[PDB]
């Protein structure tokens, strides 16, 4: 429920990440991989030694899809429709395992950044980041 | 998101996004420059000279910079070409002093690299966005040193000069070393280094003499590159400055024949023109030849010569080539009381005109498997080497003899 | 038992650098402006419709105190958490009624909250240990519940 208000701050917010969003997103998979030893069983052949190139290339890729949905932010399930098929009709990752990545990446987010995340920015980034969630896994089953 | 095609009368008229929408940042307000070309000028600060520093643009009495974000080998050499100094090569430069800071920044979006300026190409933003994470942009084009050799009678010797920005000055022999001399010799496409000569052997120069003295690695691929650190100025006279010599001091022409790419072998030493000998004369040094020429490859060399001995005197040079070397230079050369040739018997080649494919390793092959003598202290002894794919390996002592060593000095060229 | 001596000395070290007067206001400010069901519970404490009033509302910061002192109490001692927390537990099951996943989402907002207070000291290896510390007290806080 991202008002206009909202997405102006994502907008904004995403853009003071810059180029490092790739980073971001590789720091952020490192973070929930140690600290959910759980999460690991999804990944068979990744290898999942800190700082491996593996983890630095999903990164890369993952911040990439979350920067064309702020691009797309009105069109978000079109934008991650063939995400939404691979994460949820491949793999069956379980929706459990979406909110301690957004977590992760908020912590990574807010620790790298923190003169930017006001409250109003945290909340807007937090709502953000819970609708690519739920599009992802709107067909989990 | 107004997105104007160029020519409507007013902005309103193009076809733009809503009022509302599109949820925009009032960091994101667009501004426009419009300016008459004259008053946008661009200098280097902070380097050695006006070739090499940070990039400072002036546009409307504002100062300002241009952020690191964009930039690239193309972009750097469209600046370069614009200052005339000449081509990029090193997107970073040493400092010889500190330039003041300022908050205003030119971003560059993209540019062909074959621009006359850096104005022409499209979409430089001046002012609006700020890089914190980003940095300066630096360059190094390749007028900050230019060397040239003056006064020499061989073709690649004479006395070093460097350009500094648009003067010129000689180098003292303390500053230039033996790796200074070879990055020398190969930027200005001379060879390797044969030798370096001191006290104005070449001649006694004139003018004013640089004060700093290079200190090289050794195989840069130009003189701007290498690091270098000023020292106190006079401490050399001038009679103390260098001359270099480069291996390309070789000066064959071909002559009686119509077609430049055929005729016989003329060879210029001792200030005389002279016909070469027609012994010692294969397709390897052959092909050398006519790439020095700029011919191209060669195929075949006549046995005998239709044009005649000449008028010249013979000349006894005798050139033992690989195959791919560019220059004759870079062939090892022996002429010290070589046999005399006799009239008839003179050396030519038929190159074929067309430079492209040169030699490849396997006709027009760079062979394989050739031996060669290392630690002898010439090129005709020292321990046995086999070339095997893509190794060099000796041979075990025992069984050998002069009968297995015959024809080792043999293939080689040396003889017995 | 639950974590190592070396995982236990870094999170006792990172809480001394703590300030407990605005952590506490900071971290409940936090959820009850990102997640906007936690003002039913909290309508002793006045206004709290928009943000800037939420972190500006004294009484949240008193009750941050509150939260964050008991949360220092019980990294006192780890096996004692079922008792420790025995006393809390009781009042926020019987007489609020405060859902235990409100426990787990509070913890989680803490983490985020130390992690923007400290910066690049806030190592993956250390809030490792953080998150098994506030799992065990979202836990404990929980097991009252039947
Ligand atoms: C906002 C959340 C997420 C985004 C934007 C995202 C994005 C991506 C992207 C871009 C790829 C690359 C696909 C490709 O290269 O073909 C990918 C693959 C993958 N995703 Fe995610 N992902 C998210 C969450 C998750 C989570 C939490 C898990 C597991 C717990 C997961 C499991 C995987 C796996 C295992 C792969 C590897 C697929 C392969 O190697 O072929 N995803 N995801
Ligand atoms: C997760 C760890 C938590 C700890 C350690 C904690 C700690 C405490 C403590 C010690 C008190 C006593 C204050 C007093 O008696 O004056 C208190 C009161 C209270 N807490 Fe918590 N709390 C936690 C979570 C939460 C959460 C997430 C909520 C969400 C609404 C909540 C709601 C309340 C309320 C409404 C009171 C007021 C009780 C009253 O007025 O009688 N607590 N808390
Ligand atoms: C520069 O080169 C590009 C292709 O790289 C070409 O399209 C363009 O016309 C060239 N411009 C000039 C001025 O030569
Ligand atoms: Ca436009
Ligand atoms: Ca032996």
């Amino acid at each position: 429920v991202l008002s206009p208000a909202d997405k102006t701050n994502v907008k904004a917010a995403w853009g003071k990440v810059g180029a490092h969003a790739g980073e971001y997103g590789a720091e952020a998979l490192e973070r929930m991989f140690l600290s959910f030893p759980t999460t690991k069983t999804y990944f068979p052949h990744f290898d999942l030694s800190h700082g491996s190139a593996q983890v630095k290339g999903h990164g890369k890729k993952v911040a990439d899809a979350l920067t064309n949905a702020v691009a797309h932010v009105d069109d978000m399930p079109n934008a991650l429709s063939a995400l939404s098929d691979l994460h949820a009709h491949k793999l069956r990752v379980d929706p459990v395992n979406f909110k301690l990545l957004s977590h992760c990446l908020l912590v990574t987010l807010a620790a790298h950044l923190p003169a930017e995340f006001t409250p109003a920015v945290h909340a807007s980034l937090d709502k953000f980041l819970a609708s690519v969630s739920t599009v992802l896994t709107s067909k989990y089953r | 998101s107004v997105s104007c095609q160029g020519h409507e009368p007013a902005i309103w008229q193009c076809k733009h996004h809503e009022w509302g929408k599109h949820y925009c940042n009032h960091n994101e307000d667009a501004g426009v420059t419009c300016s008459d070309g004259s008053d946008l000028e661009l200098r280097l600060r902070g380097g050695g000279s006006r070739c090499a520093g940070t990039v400072e643009v002036e546009i409307q009495r504002l100062l300002g910079k241009v952020c690191d974000r964009g930039w690239g080998l193309k972009e750097a050499d469209v600046v370069c070409r614009q200052l005339g100094c000449g081509s990029a090569l090193k997107t970073s430069y040493q400092v010889y002093s500190k330039i003041q800071a300022t908050n205003t920044w030119l971003f560059l979006s993209s540019c062909n690299g074959n621009e006359t300026s850096l104005w022409d190409c499209k979409n430089w933003q001046w002012g609006g966005l700020t890089c914190d994470h980003y940095e300066e942009a630096k360059i190094t084009c390749s007028a900050h040193r230019e060397p040239r050799l003056v006064g020499g009678d061989i073709p690649c010797s004479g006395r070093v000069e460097v350009k500094h920005g648009d003067t010129w000055g000689s180098i003292c022999d303390s500053d230039f070393s033996l790796e200074a001399a070879s990055v020398l010799c190969r930027e200005l496409q001379c060879g390797t280094v044969v030798s370096i000569l001191g006290g104005a052997h070449f001649g006694e120069g004139n003018g004013q003499i640089w004060a700093e003295e290079f200190q090289c690695e050794g195989h840069e691929s130009h003189l701007s590159l290498c690091p270098v650190a000023p020292r106190p100025e006079g401490t050399c006279s001038h009679s103390r400055d260098v001359g270099v010599v480069c291996s390309r001091y070789t000066e064959i022409r071909l002559v009686n024949g119509k077609t430049p790419c055929e005729g016989r072998v003329e060879l210029k030493t001792l200030g005389a023109w002279g016909s070469l000998c027609n012994s010692h004369w294969d397709i390897e040094d052959a092909h050398v030849l006519c790439q020095q020429l700029k011919c191209g490859v060669a195929l075949s060399t006549p046995g005998g010569a239709r044009f005649g001995k000449g008028n010249g005197q013979i000349w006894r040079h005798m050139f033992h080539c690989t195959g791919t070397e560019q220059h004759m230079g870079d062939c090892p050369v022996t002429a010290l009381g070589a046999s005399l040739c006799p009239s008839e018997q003179v050396a030519s080649v038929i190159c074929s005109g067309n430079q492209s494919q040169t030699l490849s390793s396997c006709v027009a092959c760079i062979e394989s498997g050739q031996l060669r003598l290392v630690n002898g202290g010439g090129r005709c002894a020292g321990r046995v080497e086999i070339y095997h794919e893509g190794s060099w390996g000796t041979i075990c002592d025992d069984s050998w003899d002069l009968s297995d060593a015959h024809v080792v000095c043999r293939q080689l060229g040396c003889g017995e | 038992v639950h974590l190592t001596p070396e995982e236990k000395s870094a999170v006792t070290a990172l809480w001394g650098k703590v300030n407990v007067d605005e952590v506490g206001g900071e971290a409940l400010g936090r959820l009850l402006v990102v997640y906007p069901w936690t003002q039913r519970f909290f309508e002793s404490f006045g206004d709290l419709s928009t943000p800037d009033a939420v972190m500006g509302n004294p009484k949240v910061k008193a009750h941050g105190k509150k939260v964050l002192g008991a949360f220092s109490d019980g990294l006192a001692h780890l096996d004692n958490l079922k008792g420790t927390f025995a006393t809390l537990s009781e009042l926020h099951c019987d007489k609020l009624h405060v859902d235990p996943e409100n426990f787990r989402l509070l913890g989680n907002v803490l983490v985020c909250v130390l992690a923007h207070h400290f910066g690049k000291e806030f190592t993956p290896p250390v809030q490792a240990a953080y998150q098994k510390v506030v799992a065990g007290v979202a836990n404990a806080l929980a097991h009252k519940y039947h």
